[PDB]
């Protein structure tokens, strides 16, 4: 068979790339890490350097504290037994306070207070990471598109953990920390609100998640197909349209009647991915607060057979 | 020292203005806390 | 306390002021929200009960 | 009919994985040990063809 | 009807079947033999969905549903009003999808690019065939496939999932979901990064791939590269579809109970099954 | 606000869904107009502007300030091929293929097409040449995989057409882009790494037959390659896939041609 | 406190000050939330019971 | 034991100090939370029971 | 020595200011703890 | 004996980091195992001995 | 010497570090003695 | 030598490393003896 | 031998022979008949 | 029989041989422990009446 460009057939290694210095404070940037031959078979082999700024330090400390709080709660739930900890790692849960406490911070430490502490740490970590993305874009003079896409993701996350519990007036509405526990929370959220499938915004969120998978498959396949013309160098194709961009555009124009540009396809990409969490946050926010049963709502809106 | 390029006189002037703002903010906060404690003490 | 001004010789006033503003607003919102979440010190519900709005 | 070093190595790794997994699952009290041993052996063999 | 650069690429050749018989364009669309086939199958499927709406008695597009044959019919044919229309529409859909993939192959050959796009579409076609052909055939009835309705195939998904308890506990389902979420995350990151490089702060020069790599290394300490990110996107999407097809092909065929009962195997390993405490103790 | 409807069944959820339909229509309009910044206005098969231009109008032009003082690019803007196209109309009616007048691989038409880009090297962030031969790249060396340097290069006709002398690497990406191949006449051509299959003993190039290796466009400078030269080389090699098909010795192709 | 000043010869004052501020704020919030979690020392509920704010 | 200073010739003092600070804080937090989790040595609950803070 | 670039005088002055701030912080913390212990002892 | 020449083969920095991490993880695992068992759980033992329950 | 600092610098750094460690250990021992007096764990 | 240290340098490094190991072992043995007196496990 | 690479031939042959031998041994152990450990235990009254 | 070293890399063969020998030894020990007979831990436990 021919070379499909999925994996590099040869690796070249040179001096470590220290990166650009547009406005980045080089003191806060670490040193270059090891080169990974395994990673080189697929992408760049170079690890690092990473930027450790003020917001980076805040985010790392808060995320480490969140992770460590969940871990200490799991160790407590394991009876401090390493064998039990490994056996029930996916079954442990840091549950939010019971509904009797509402939004109050008076829940006992083993009955919801530790969840509040961990949630505060996660809140600070995530928002400091968002600020970190924004400032890393700003230091290099790049646009803030990553900051806004992350803001869409943060919107869904805040709705799940913060905004919707407040609107429902109970921390018990929030997502427990734990693998199977938060899966069970997802399932119970669907069951309580009457088949979340009939949430139109959940349907849109699924439409855009499927569209994200479809569009990334299409885009990765297109760029790998035209990489023989240097199509992977997309910024070059934006600045100087080569035969790769033209061939990609013509492929999609002849296939489905319309095409994108080398830059506009990335607008399609960012919006397709953003709308996932945007519509998802809206749909979760509507559930319970505005619609308590989505199947009955769909019946009243011509989405379900009866009524 | 001299990371920000500010001079001692400039830094002292900036600190004076900042402390003036901080004292104003803290005075308003103290008045608010007195009002709340009179309205509903928490101790 | 007389040597505290030297912090401005080290800390960039722009970033310090932005961080201080964000922190103070977030802290004020957090404390007001904590007060609202408790059955007491929820001044809206306190006024509702006091003047028999309900 | 045009198998290279990597392709033949991966095919042999898959055969070794399946065989050792069945063998150790029969030897051990559960199939988890067999699956883990077979997967680790196959991954180690295919890591350096 | 042509782009400013399309003229030099419209040349004979690259066709798989038909030579120059269908080697022409209708507007922007390249027709070809498989394009003729795709259009026929698509028009037939759409007209049969409209006709099934007529038979069902509702014109509301959200209520239109083409149900597969009931389980009493097995894998054989069914009357058109009660399952045969679904079978014909499924055949038309499979023909349209395969013809679309082969038309994409013809277009790839004409343009001289790789066949990554039809190959990636073949994964979606295989997942569809798993849901409508392979799994119902393994289980022995067309009634195990999903109806062709906007909201009734959601009912199929719900019923199939809750047949096995919480479907979240299917491990291949977990892998497929993680791949889907990672793919959406990577697509957001990639679109945002390319846009930020190509649309920097107002008045500043356009950025280079060096700036993108610098940004992502300063952010997460690693940059996969432009070729790397496109490979990653393709592989994430294809792996998500492959593992979803695997999860559905193992469900109801080699697994029949609740999937949490599957997860119980790790708990009941000999060296820690009997230890008290924890959740499962 | 559960069950609170302004009118009929229209509640906050219905308001949200209809407002999102409006927003989605607007977003699709915006995305299509953004995609309409290249290849427009549409043209007829002769070159004149077409009567049909599409429901979506052209967006207002935007300017990219190219790096390293390479000027600016305003899109949409007046764009032309800036190269003769050696194609002849095969039908007066539109929508039919254009047949090459001469040798399409030499003419640069069809799958062998290339674009008249800037005849300047691609630059990295620092301003140096992005793609450089590994001999001229400081510290670069093959780190993993089969080293292609020294291996014979076999064409699609199963005939050796040269040997690999050097690897051209992308300095920022740190990945191989072009293999430099010395032919029988002593001159050197470039082969995209994506069009060569590095095997244990030889480097197989399924796109080009051996006799076509001489026809690959050459680089005017032994140490640098420009965007135009890259485009010409890649177009030639890729067009070899459809235009060197008679010379390709595939067994399946031979059996199909037996019955065709 | 003999020669601890030499730590500033090793550590950048900006990084240390930022890390210390982050650490102190997070620790203070953690301790206050721990106190609010315990039914005792939850000064809001203590005052509510002391002055009979809950009916 | 007199040659222990040479450890600073192998390890960068900045990285070691950062790792040690993080380690010590995490260890102290872990021990305090272990003490809080046990009904005994939960000093807040102990003081609540001793002074009859139950409402 | 050369990791930060500060001199012994500069480092000593910085440490003096930092210790002044730390002692002020510790004094306020001790007063707060005394007030809490008087209001509600935890031992 | 002549074990010192092992440092001619092993990088001291990586070896020391790995040794420290391994020692801490092993010590924590052993302490957690002791805590898990009803015996040797010194907190529970002291609670029963001094009647803390 | 991977770090690069001289032996005098290493000696001074170790002296300061050990002084800090002994101060930390003294505070920890005082705290443990106080806790053991308040509630022994043996 | 993968590390490049001289024989005297490696010897000094291993001597101080063994001093540290013996101190750690001594403390561990004291702790084990204290535990065994307090609660033997054999 | 001419068509196939000797290294691949030897590797495949060795792996297949080992797999077959272990499979036959495990088949013997599984069945009550020809299971040497079980019959030895029964003969010597181990269980 | 020495010519087998003329075809195969001795280092790879030795590594594979070590892994295979360790795997076989572990397999045999696990098989012995699996059956109630020859499980020397269980045999000693029953012989000395450990479970009382
Ligand atoms: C509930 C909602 C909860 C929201 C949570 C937060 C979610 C945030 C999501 C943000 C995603 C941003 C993605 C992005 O990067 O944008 C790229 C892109 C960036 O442009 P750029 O050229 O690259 O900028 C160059 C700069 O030099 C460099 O650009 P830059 O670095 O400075 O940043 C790019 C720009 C991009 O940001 C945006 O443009 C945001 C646009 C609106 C996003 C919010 C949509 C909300 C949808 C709700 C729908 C209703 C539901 C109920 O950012 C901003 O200007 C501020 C964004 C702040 C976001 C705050 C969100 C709140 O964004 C745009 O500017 C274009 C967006 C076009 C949107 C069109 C929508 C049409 C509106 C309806 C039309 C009606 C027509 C009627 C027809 C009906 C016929 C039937
Ligand atoms: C029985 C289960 C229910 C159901 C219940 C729910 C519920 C409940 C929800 C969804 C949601 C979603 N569901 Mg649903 N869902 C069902 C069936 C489906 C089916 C299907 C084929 O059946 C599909 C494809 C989907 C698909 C989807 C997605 C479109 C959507 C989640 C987007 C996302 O990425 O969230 C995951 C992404 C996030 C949560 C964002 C996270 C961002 C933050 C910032 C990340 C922080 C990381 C943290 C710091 C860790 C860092 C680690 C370190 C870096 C190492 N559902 C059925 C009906 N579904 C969500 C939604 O929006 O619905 C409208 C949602 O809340
Ligand atoms: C457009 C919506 C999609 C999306 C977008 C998105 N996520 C993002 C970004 C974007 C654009 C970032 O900029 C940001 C990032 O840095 O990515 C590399 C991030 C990110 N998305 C993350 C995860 C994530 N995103 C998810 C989802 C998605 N993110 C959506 C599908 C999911 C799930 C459940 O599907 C997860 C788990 C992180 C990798 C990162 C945010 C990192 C963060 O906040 O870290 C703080 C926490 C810690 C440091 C804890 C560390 C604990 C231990 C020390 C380890
Ligand atoms: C494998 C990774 C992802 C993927 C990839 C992918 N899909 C692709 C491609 C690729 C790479 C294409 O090249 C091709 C394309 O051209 O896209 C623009 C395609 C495509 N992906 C499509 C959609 C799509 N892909 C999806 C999924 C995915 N596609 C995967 C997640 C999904 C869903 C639900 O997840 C959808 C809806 C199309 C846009 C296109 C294929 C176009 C096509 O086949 O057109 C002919 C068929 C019709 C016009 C349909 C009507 C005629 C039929 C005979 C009737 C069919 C009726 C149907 C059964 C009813 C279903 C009703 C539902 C409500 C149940
Ligand atoms: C990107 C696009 C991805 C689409 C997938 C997402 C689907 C979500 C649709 C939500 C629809 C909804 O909420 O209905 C209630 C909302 C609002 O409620 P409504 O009551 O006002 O409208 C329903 C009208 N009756 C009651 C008569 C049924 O309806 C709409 O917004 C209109 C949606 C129409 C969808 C038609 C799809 C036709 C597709 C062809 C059908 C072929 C079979
Ligand atoms: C029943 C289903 C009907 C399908 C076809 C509807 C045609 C409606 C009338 C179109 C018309 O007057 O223009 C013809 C035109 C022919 O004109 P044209 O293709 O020459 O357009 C030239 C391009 N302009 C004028 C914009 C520069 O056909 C169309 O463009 C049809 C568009 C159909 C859109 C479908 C709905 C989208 C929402
Ligand atoms: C954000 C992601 C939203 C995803 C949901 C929208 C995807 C469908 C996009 C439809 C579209 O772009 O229409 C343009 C195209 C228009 O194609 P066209 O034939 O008229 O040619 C391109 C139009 N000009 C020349 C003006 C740019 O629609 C279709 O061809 C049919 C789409 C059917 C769906
Ligand atoms: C969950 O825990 C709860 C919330 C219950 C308990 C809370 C616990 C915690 C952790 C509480 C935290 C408290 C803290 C740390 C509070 C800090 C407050 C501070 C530091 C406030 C400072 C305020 C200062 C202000 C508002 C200053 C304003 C200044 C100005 C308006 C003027 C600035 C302008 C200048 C300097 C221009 C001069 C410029 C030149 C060039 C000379
Ligand atoms: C789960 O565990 C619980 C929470 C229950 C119990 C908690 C346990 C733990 C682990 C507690 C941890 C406690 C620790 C480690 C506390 C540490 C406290 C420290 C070290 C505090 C230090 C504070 C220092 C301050 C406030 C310094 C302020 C300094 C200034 C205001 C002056 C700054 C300005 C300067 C230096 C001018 C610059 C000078 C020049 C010459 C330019
Ligand atoms: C399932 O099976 C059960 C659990 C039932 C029973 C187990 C069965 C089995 C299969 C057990 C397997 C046992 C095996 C294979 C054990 C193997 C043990 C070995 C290979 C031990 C070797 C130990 C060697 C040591 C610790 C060597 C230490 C060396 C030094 C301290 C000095 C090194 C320094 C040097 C050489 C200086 C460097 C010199 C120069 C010139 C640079
Ligand atoms: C074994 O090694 C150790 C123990 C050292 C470390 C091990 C750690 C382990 C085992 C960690 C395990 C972590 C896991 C399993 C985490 C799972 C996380 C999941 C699945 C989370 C899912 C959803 C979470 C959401 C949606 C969270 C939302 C939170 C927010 C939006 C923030 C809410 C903020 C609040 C409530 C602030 C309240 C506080 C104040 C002061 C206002
Ligand atoms: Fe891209």
């Amino acid at each position: 068979a021919e070379y499909q460009n999925i994996f590099s057939q040869v690796q070249v290694r040179g001096p470590a790339d220290l990166g650009m210095t547009e406005d980045v404070n080089l003191a806060n940037r670490s040193g270059v890490g090891p080169f990974s031959t395994l990673l080189g078979w697929f992408g760049n082999a170079q690890l690092g350097p990473i930027y450790l700024g003020s917001l980076g330090v805040l985010s790392l400390f808060s995320g480490l504290m969140w992770f460590f709080t969940i871990g200490i709660w799991f160790w407590y739930q394991a009876g401090w037994n390493p064998a039990v900890f490994l056996r029930d790692l996916f079954f442990f849960s840091l549950e939010p306070p019971a509904p009797e406490y509402g939004l109050s911070f008076a829940a006992p430490l083993k009955e919801g207070g530790l969840w509040l502490i961990a949630s505060f740490f996660m809140f600070v970590a995530v928002w400091s990471w968002w600020g970190r993305t924004y400032l890393r874009a700003q230091a290099l003079g790049m646009g803030k598109h990553t900051a806004w896409a992350f803001l869409s993701a943060i919107w869904l996350w805040m709705v799940l953990g913060f905004i919707r519990p407040i609107l429902m007036g109970s921390w018990s509405e929030a997502v427990p920390y734990g693998i199977f526990s938060h899966l069970d929370w997802t399932n119970n959220f669907s069951l309580v609100h009457g088949n979340l499938f009939y949430n139109p915004f959940h349907g849109l969120s699924i439409a855009f998640l499927y569209g994200s998978a479809l569009l990334f498959a299409m885009h990765g396949a297109t760029i790998l197909a035209v990489s023989r013309f240097g199509g992977e160098r997309e910024l070059e194709q934006i600045a100087d349209r080569g035969t790769a961009a033209e061939r990609a555009a013509l492929f999609w124009r002849w296939t489905m009647g319309f095409n994108a540009t080398m830059e506009g396809i990335h607008r399609w990409a960012i919006w397709m991915a953003v709308l996932v969490t945007l519509t998802g946050g809206i749909g979760i926010l509507l559930s319970g607060t505005v619609v308590d049963n989505w199947y009955v709502w769909g019946q009243n809106h011509g989405m379900a057979p009866l009524n | 020292l001299g990371y920000t390029g500010l001079t001692d006189e400039q830094a002292q002037e900036l600190h004076s203005v900042y402390m003036s703002g901080l004292w104003l903010f803290s005075a308003v906060a103290i008045v608010a806390h007195l009002a709340v404690y009179i309205w509903r003490p928490w101790f | 306390m007389s040597k505290f001004y030297k912090i401005w010789m080290i800390f960039d006033p722009r970033r310090v002021f932005v961080a201080q503003g964000v922190f103070l607003f977030l802290l004020a919102v957090m404390i007001h929200l904590i007060l609202l979440s408790t059955p007491s010190y929820n001044w809206l519900e306190i006024s509702a009960a006091k003047y028999n709005r309900v | 009919p045009e198998v290279s070093e990597f392709a033949f190595r991966l095919m042999m790794a898959a055969v070794i994985f399946v065989g050792v997994g069945i063998m150790f699952a029969f030897a051990g009290g559960h199939w988890f040990v067999g699956l883990v041993v077979g997967g680790l052996v196959a991954a180690f063999f295919a890591a350096t063809p | 009807a042509l782009l400013s650069f399309e003229r030099k690429y419209r040349v004979p050749g690259g066709t798989l079947v038909g030579g120059n018989l269908f080697d022409f364009w209708v507007g922007p669309f390249y027709v070809g033999f498989f394009g003729v086939a795709t259009f026929f199958f698509a028009a037939l499927g759409i007209i049969l969905i409209a006709w099934s709406a007529v038979l069902q008695g509702t014109w509301n597009p959200q209520l239109i549903s083409v149900y597969p044959p009931a389980l009493e019919y097995g894998l054989g044919g069914a009357p058109l009003a009660k399952g045969g229309l679904w079978q014909i529409i499924t055949i038309c859909a499979t023909g349209a999808f395969v013809s679309w993939a082969l038309r994409e192959v013809e277009i790839c050959r004409k343009l001289g690019i790789g066949y990554h796009i039809p190959f990636a579409f073949a994964f979606a076609i295989l997942a569809y065939l798993t849901l409508v052909l392979f799994r119902p055939v393994m289980m022995g009835a067309w009634g195990y496939a999903f109806p062709y309705g906007i909201w009734t195939h959601l009912d199929w998904v719900s019923n199939t999932g809750y047949t096995y308890g919480n479907f979240h506990y299917n491990p291949a389902h977990m892998i497929a979901i993680s791949f889907f979420f990672t793919n959406a995350l990577a697509l957001a990151l990639h679109g945002a990064l390319v846009l930020s490089a190509a649309n920097p702060e107002k008045g500043k020069e356009m950025r280079t791939p060096d700036h993108e790599d610098t940004f992502f290394r300063d952010l997460v300490g690693y940059s996969i590269g432009t070729l790397g990110i496109h490979r990653l996107g393709l592989l994430l999407s294809l792996s998500a579809v492959f593992f979803s097809a695997l999860c559905m092909i193992i469900t109801g065929t080699i697994w029949f109970d609740q999937w949490v009962d599957w997860w119980q195997w790790w708990v009941k390993l000999p060296w820690w099954a009997n230890i008290p405490g924890g959740i499962n103790g | 606000m559960v069950g609170v409807t302004a009118f009929g069944n229209f509640d906050l959820a219905s308001l949200a869904i209809y407002s999102f339909w409006i927003f989605l229509a607007g977003l699709i309009y915006y995305l299509q107009t953004e995609n309409m910044r290249e290849g427009y206005p549409l043209e007829n098969e002769d070159g004149t502007p077409a009567a049909n231009q599409g429901p979506f109008p052209l967006p207002k032009p935007k300017t990219f300030i190219l790096p390293h003082g390479r000027g600016t690019l305003t899109v949409p803007g007046p764009e032309s091929e800036d190269r003769p196209i050696a194609l002849a109309r095969t039908a007066v009616s539109e929508g039919f293929p254009h047949a090459p007048t001469g040798d399409p691989m030499k003419d640069g038409v069809g799958p062998a097409s290339w674009v008249a880009r800037r005849d300047l090297p691609e630059l990295d962030g620092h301003g140096h040449n992005k793609i450089k031969p590994m001999k001229a790249a400081a510290g670069f060396h093959v780190s993993a995989g089969k080293n292609p340097i020294g291996l014979p290069v076999r064409g699609c006709d199963l005939e050796i057409a040269g040997k690999v002398v050097d690897i051209w690497v992308d300095i920022p990406e740190q990945m191989a882009r072009f293999l430099e191949v010395e032919l029988k006449d002593g001159s050197t051509r470039l082969l995209p790494m994506q069009m060569v299959k590095v095997q244990s003993n030889r480097v197989h190039v399924n796109a080009l037959s051996s006799d076509l290796f001489a026809g690959i466009p050459t680089i005017k400078s032994p140490t640098e390659v420009t965007l135009l030269e890259e485009d010409k080389i890649c177009g030639y090699v890729a067009g070899g896939l459809m235009y060197a098909a008679p010379k390709r010795k595939s067994v399946v192709a031979a059996m199909l041609a037996e019955y065709a």
